[PDB]
């Protein structure tokens, strides 16, 4: 039942998408913004579409309105939105589906419960998972900051309230520096997300990352596909990842 | 068909029919204007003549012209834009005859042209007989009548209404007695098609008054402003109760097309009647037309001026200057007076005629051949009996363009056909039924297979043409989709051309460089087309094969002979692949105004010769192969 | 006024083709009874209703109207005077002169004039859009040479807008050399 | 032979009947004729190409080729002399 398949995407991943919707004889649709105009994933689906000359730079992968319409007049079916713009963007995915278009993610729910790394976590102590200690939610002021950490310990770790890019957070070794921390990674974790909603937990020395592949389909059943290694980080961001872990 | 006419007749305002995409470039651009240019601005026209009667955008020599000269498919033109302008009212011009081609058919060919025609969304047909002559307009308007479509019942003026010594039969009474007569054929609208600017202003007020008068029928007026008394013309056909006219926009307008819409729509100001339609939207539609215009610069018309001889010599539309041309063709340039004085003889030696493509092109041919060959109308019955009277004129006294109004003169006709029998009865009648099956037969035979009616026509129609527009497209493929520009020119070093396939689908185009021309005129273009490297060879005709670059000898290699020094190929002496012996000559060099003949090593097959006559040759360059 | 002050002719000088044929009606028509001299009238084709306005100008009782040979004639030029010669069967007033030798001059006239192409201009094609912005003969096609003389060839939407605005900004004027400057 | 079309013909008197002008430029395709042949009205003379378009020039009326000003190949402007017939 899926005929067109438009991915609000570019690059690595968009061409990848294509690649499987051919294989599946579904027509596909790709967007593209100025500076993208000649960037091969572009080239690579059976249609093309500019996605508003009227909006900017980076900030048009991100235009929801006008990108759904650009669905809409090439009625398509479906959306796969890759990763990392509206990948994990709760509204984008509602206006999917009130436009009758199949959003190729989880659901509404799911996007809004994972969508914050309160609820996140939040979620997971109610499924009865292990999780790191910090605070019972956000932290604005910084007396509240202060008062947790002259309690619980000291190699703490102040961090951005949601997003996957490791550039908004900080860690907090020894007594005063602290004041920095707060404020040099609360408006910080500003100009790299929406906005600068931050926490703190516990830091735990040298981890390793680990993840878990997950896959389910729309009839109750469930598997994992083994870990991954991410350990090998720069910001605390991944450079060179290994499956399965070793 | 019939409601629209009823309520045409309601309308207080004048009603327009705009003629842009078919009559306005006819005149004045060889009928060359393509489908891309009407596309592009067809959404914004169907909002400007919102209220326009119709859009004349087919016929006339849009059909011969589109499949030829531009290689495309008259089709598709009116199926796209039909689809883009839901809502006014698609008019073309059909000729009686032929409907749109270039010869005689039997009626199973008017009638399968009319059906596809209103299948695929024309809805106004004008039908017109190039001699007013009614006997030939009944198969087209039947074919009309049955598709549900509207009839335009068309009379052709010629003569002068204002002066009655001008003819004894093209008179007030006699377009009263056709119009009536049309009426009763049960066309829904009558046009009065002035093909040439003849109607002059009281002219056409006293001639729409008694039409209006006589028949209870809408009348449709078109004419070209020639004269430079357009405006005037309809000014006062308005006066007169006119229901529609023929306009273009401002910019496709004047000299031998439609008068302006833009002027007449100010001209009006303060008088009873108003022009309907938005002026604000069609000087949008001026400007637009104003550039597109100068794509097509090469094929601009000679005529720059009113020209008023036009009301001696009768010569329609673009035929006073074509004929020009033609008379420079043939030693008379300098002669054109005679001409043009031989032009308006000719029409009384026959009978005083309507003048149109194609009798007009016969009068045309008469005069050309009579200052010729120092004829008159005395010496023309005289020495008939040794004369080779031009192929369209025999074929005019035939019966085989039709019956013209006054009859033939039974003597000038007997020295013009020299024993031939002509027609007693209207050209088509004559001929056998098309089998279409067959035609279908053959085309899918031809082609891939899947083939439609309106390629079936289109061959009977034009075969020549049809056949050659489809070696184009398999050569090519769908050249309608370039823009006009890279159709005429193609692309400059550096360029990027984003050409439009369909919704979403475009093919970006860059020419990086072409190369200098290969030992056989071949150039290599290098090209990026999305997002990869290409590259296409081209043959070059040079003008003078001095040009080629030819590969340099392999030195270490007994089957290359090389270029021991400068110089010319006075003489290529053996072909490729070929037999010669050890001490042949086989090629004659020049130096310095020195021959030397350069003769084969052993016994050998010519594997190559990269060398033509008098072509330049530089130290160390290869000339032969063999084995 | 003029009348009082003794001059022989009346002209009327319509310099930017703005004469619309029912005004010129009216305008003939009311100055006629209002003065005794006779009126002249001139005219430029350039919105394409020129022998429109003399037709109507004619019918009102005007003595002498401004025209040239077809060949020379038409856009911003006077009407064609070939054009009304014939324009005018069958109508209560005749022009006076020579269609013959008319033809004749237009014919000189046309392949003279090939010898000037290079000084043509691009106008092509009538322009009612004078009835808004109000340039006068040439302008038009000069103001435009200049707006892209410094760039502004762009968007002489706006100049030919602003045109019409600065117009009434100076309180509305008669524009011609040296006001349309 | 080191210019070929760098030949120049002179230009045709327009006022003289038996001078044959080039009416637009191009190109002469073939030549048909000699110095002193026959040859009667609407004979095919030359054909020239324009913009890759033939043109063929005929005779304007019956008689004899005087001079032939041109060769397979020149290139021509529009007023020269290209044939001169009685
Ligand atoms: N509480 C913590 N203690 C120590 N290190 C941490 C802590 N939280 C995050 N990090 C470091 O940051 C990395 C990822 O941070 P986080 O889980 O917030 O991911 P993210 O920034 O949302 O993006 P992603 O997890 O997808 O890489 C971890 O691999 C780890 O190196
Ligand atoms: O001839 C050289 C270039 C090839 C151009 C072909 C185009 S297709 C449309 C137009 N009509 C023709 O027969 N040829 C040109
Ligand atoms: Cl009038
Ligand atoms: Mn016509
Ligand atoms: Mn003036």
């Amino acid at each position: 039942q899926i005929k067109k398949l438009l991915v609000a995407n570019r690059g690595e991943i968009a061409i990848r998408i294509f690649e499987a919707a051919a294989e599946l004889d579904i027509s596909t649709v790709a967007i593209y913004s100025n500076e993208d105009k000649s960037s091969l994933h572009r080239y690579k689906a059976d249609e093309s579409y500019l996605v508003g000359s009227d909006l900017g730079p980076a900030e048009s992968y991100l235009n929801i309105e006008r990108i759904i319409d650009v669905a809409k007049q090439a009625n398509v079916d479906a959306i796969h939105p890759g990763y990392g713009f509206l990948s994990e963007n709760e509204q984008f995915a509602r206006r999917c589906a009130e436009e009758g278009i199949k959003f190729i993610g989880p659901h509404l729910e799911h996007l809004d419960m994972f969508g914050d790394k309160v609820k996140a976590r939040t979620t997971a102590i109610k499924a009865d998972l292990p999780v790191i200690p910090g605070t019972d939610g956000p932290i604005k002021s910084y007396e509240l900051a202060k008062e947790f950490a002259e309690e619980a310990g000291f190699p703490l770790m102040i961090k951005a309230t949601s997003g996957g890019g490791g550039k908004g957070m900080r860690i907090v070794r020894e007594e005063s520096e602290l004041e920095d921390a707060f404020h040099r990674a609360k408006s910080e974790a500003e100009k790299s997300f929406g906005n600068s909603e931050v926490y703190i937990e516990r830091y735990i020395d040298n981890p390793k990352h680990i993840e878990v592949q997950v896959i389910g389909d729309e009839h109750g059943n469930i598997v994992h596909l083994f870990e991954r290694d991410c350990s090998v980080q720069r910001r605390h961001q991944k450079v060179v990842e290994v499956a399965p872990s070793v | 068909p019939k409601g629209v006419a009823e309520w045409v007749k309601k309308q207080d305002d004048v009603l327009l029919t705009d003629t842009t995409f078919r009559d306005a470039h006819q005149s004045l651009l060889a009928t060359r204007v393509r489908t891309k240019d009407m596309i592009n601005i067809a959404s914004k026209t169907a909002d400007v003549f919102k209220d326009g009667f119709s859009l004349e955008m087919w016929g006339g020599a849009t059909f011969d012209v589109a499949y030829n000269f531009l290689k495309e498919n008259p089709w598709e033109r009116l199926e796209r834009l039909r689809k883009a302008i839901p809502n006014v009212l698609f008019q073309m011009l059909l000729r009686a005859s032929n409907a749109v081609g270039y010869k005689n058919y039997p009626d199973n060919v008017i009638h399968k042209f009319v059906q596809e025609s209103a299948k695929a969304g024309i809805d106004v047909f004008r039908i017109f007989d190039s001699l007013n002559w009614v006997d030939q307009m009944k198969v087209a308007n039947e074919a009309v009548q049955e598709a549900g479509k509207i009839s335009e019942g068309t009379i052709c003026y010629t003569g002068d209404i204002l002066n009655p010594e001008r003819s004894n039969i093209y008179t007030l009474e006699y377009y009263v007695k056709l119009a009536k007569e049309l009426e009763r054929e049960g066309f829904h609208i009558l046009a009065i098609k002035d093909m040439a600017g003849l109607l002059k202003p009281k002219a056409a007020y006293e001639l729409i008054g008694e039409l209006k008068s006589a028949v209870d029928l809408p009348i449709h007026l078109h004419t070209h402003d020639t004269s430079g008394n357009g405006l005037l013309t309809y000014k006062q056909a308005i006066d007169a109760g006119v229901d529609i006219i023929d306009t273009a926009v401002a910019s496709m307008s004047g000299l031998t097309s439609q008068p302006s819409a833009n002027s007449l729509y100010y001209a009006l100001n303060g008088f009873p009647r108003h022009l309907r339609t938005d002026i604000e939207g069609m000087e949008s539609l001026s400007h637009y037309w104003s550039t597109v215009r100068t794509y097509y610069s090469d094929f601009e018309s000679d005529i720059k001026s009113p020209n008023t001889e036009i009301y001696q010599h009768e010569m329609p539309g673009g035929q006073y200057s074509n004929l020009s041309q033609q008379a420079k063709s043939l030693g008379l340039g300098e002669r054109f007076d005679e001409v043009k004085d031989m032009y308006r003889r000719v029409n009384f030696l026959f009978g005083d005629i309507v003048k149109v493509t194609p009798s007009s092109k016969v009068v045309g041919d008469m005069a050309l051949y009579m200052v010729q060959n120092d004829l008159d109308e005395q010496s023309v019955i005289t020495d008939g009996y040794k004369l080779d009277f031009p192929e369209s004129v025999v074929s005019f006294f035939k019966g085989e363009i039709g019956q013209p109004v006054n009859g033939f003169n039974k003597d000038l006709q007997a020295v013009i056909l020299k024993g031939q029998e002509a027609l007693t009865a209207r050209p088509g009648e004559y001929l056998e039924p098309v089998d279409f099956e067959k035609v279908r037969e053959l085309l899918e035979e031809e082609q891939q297979g899947p083939v439609t009616e309106q390629d079936i026509i289109s061959y009977v129609l034009y075969p020549k043409v049809y056949e050659q527009y489809i070696q184009t497209r398999n050569q090519y493929g769908n050249l309608s989709l370039l823009d006009t520009p890279t159709f005429f020119f193609g692309m400059r070093n550096g360029e990027t051309v984003e050409i439009e396939i369909d919704k979403g689908k475009r093919l970006i185009i860059k020419l990086e460089t072409i190369s200098e021309p290969d030992e056989n005129g071949n150039r290599t273009i290098y090209y990026a087309m999305n997002g990869q490297a290409r590259r296409i060879y081209i043959k070059d005709e040079n003008v003078h094969t001095n040009a080629n670059v030819k590969p340099k000898a392999d030195k270490s290699n007994p089957s290359h002979i090389g270029a021991q020094m400068p110089g010319s190929v006075t003489e290529v002496k053996v072909s490729v692949g070929e037999t010669v012996k050890a001490n042949q000559p086989l090629l004659i060099t020049e130096a310095m105004k020195m021959e030397t003949t350069i003769q084969a090593p052993f016994d050998g097959v010519i594997k190559q010769v990269t060398v033509n006559n008098g072509d330049t040759i530089a130290t160390g360059d290869l000339l032969i192969e063999i084995e």
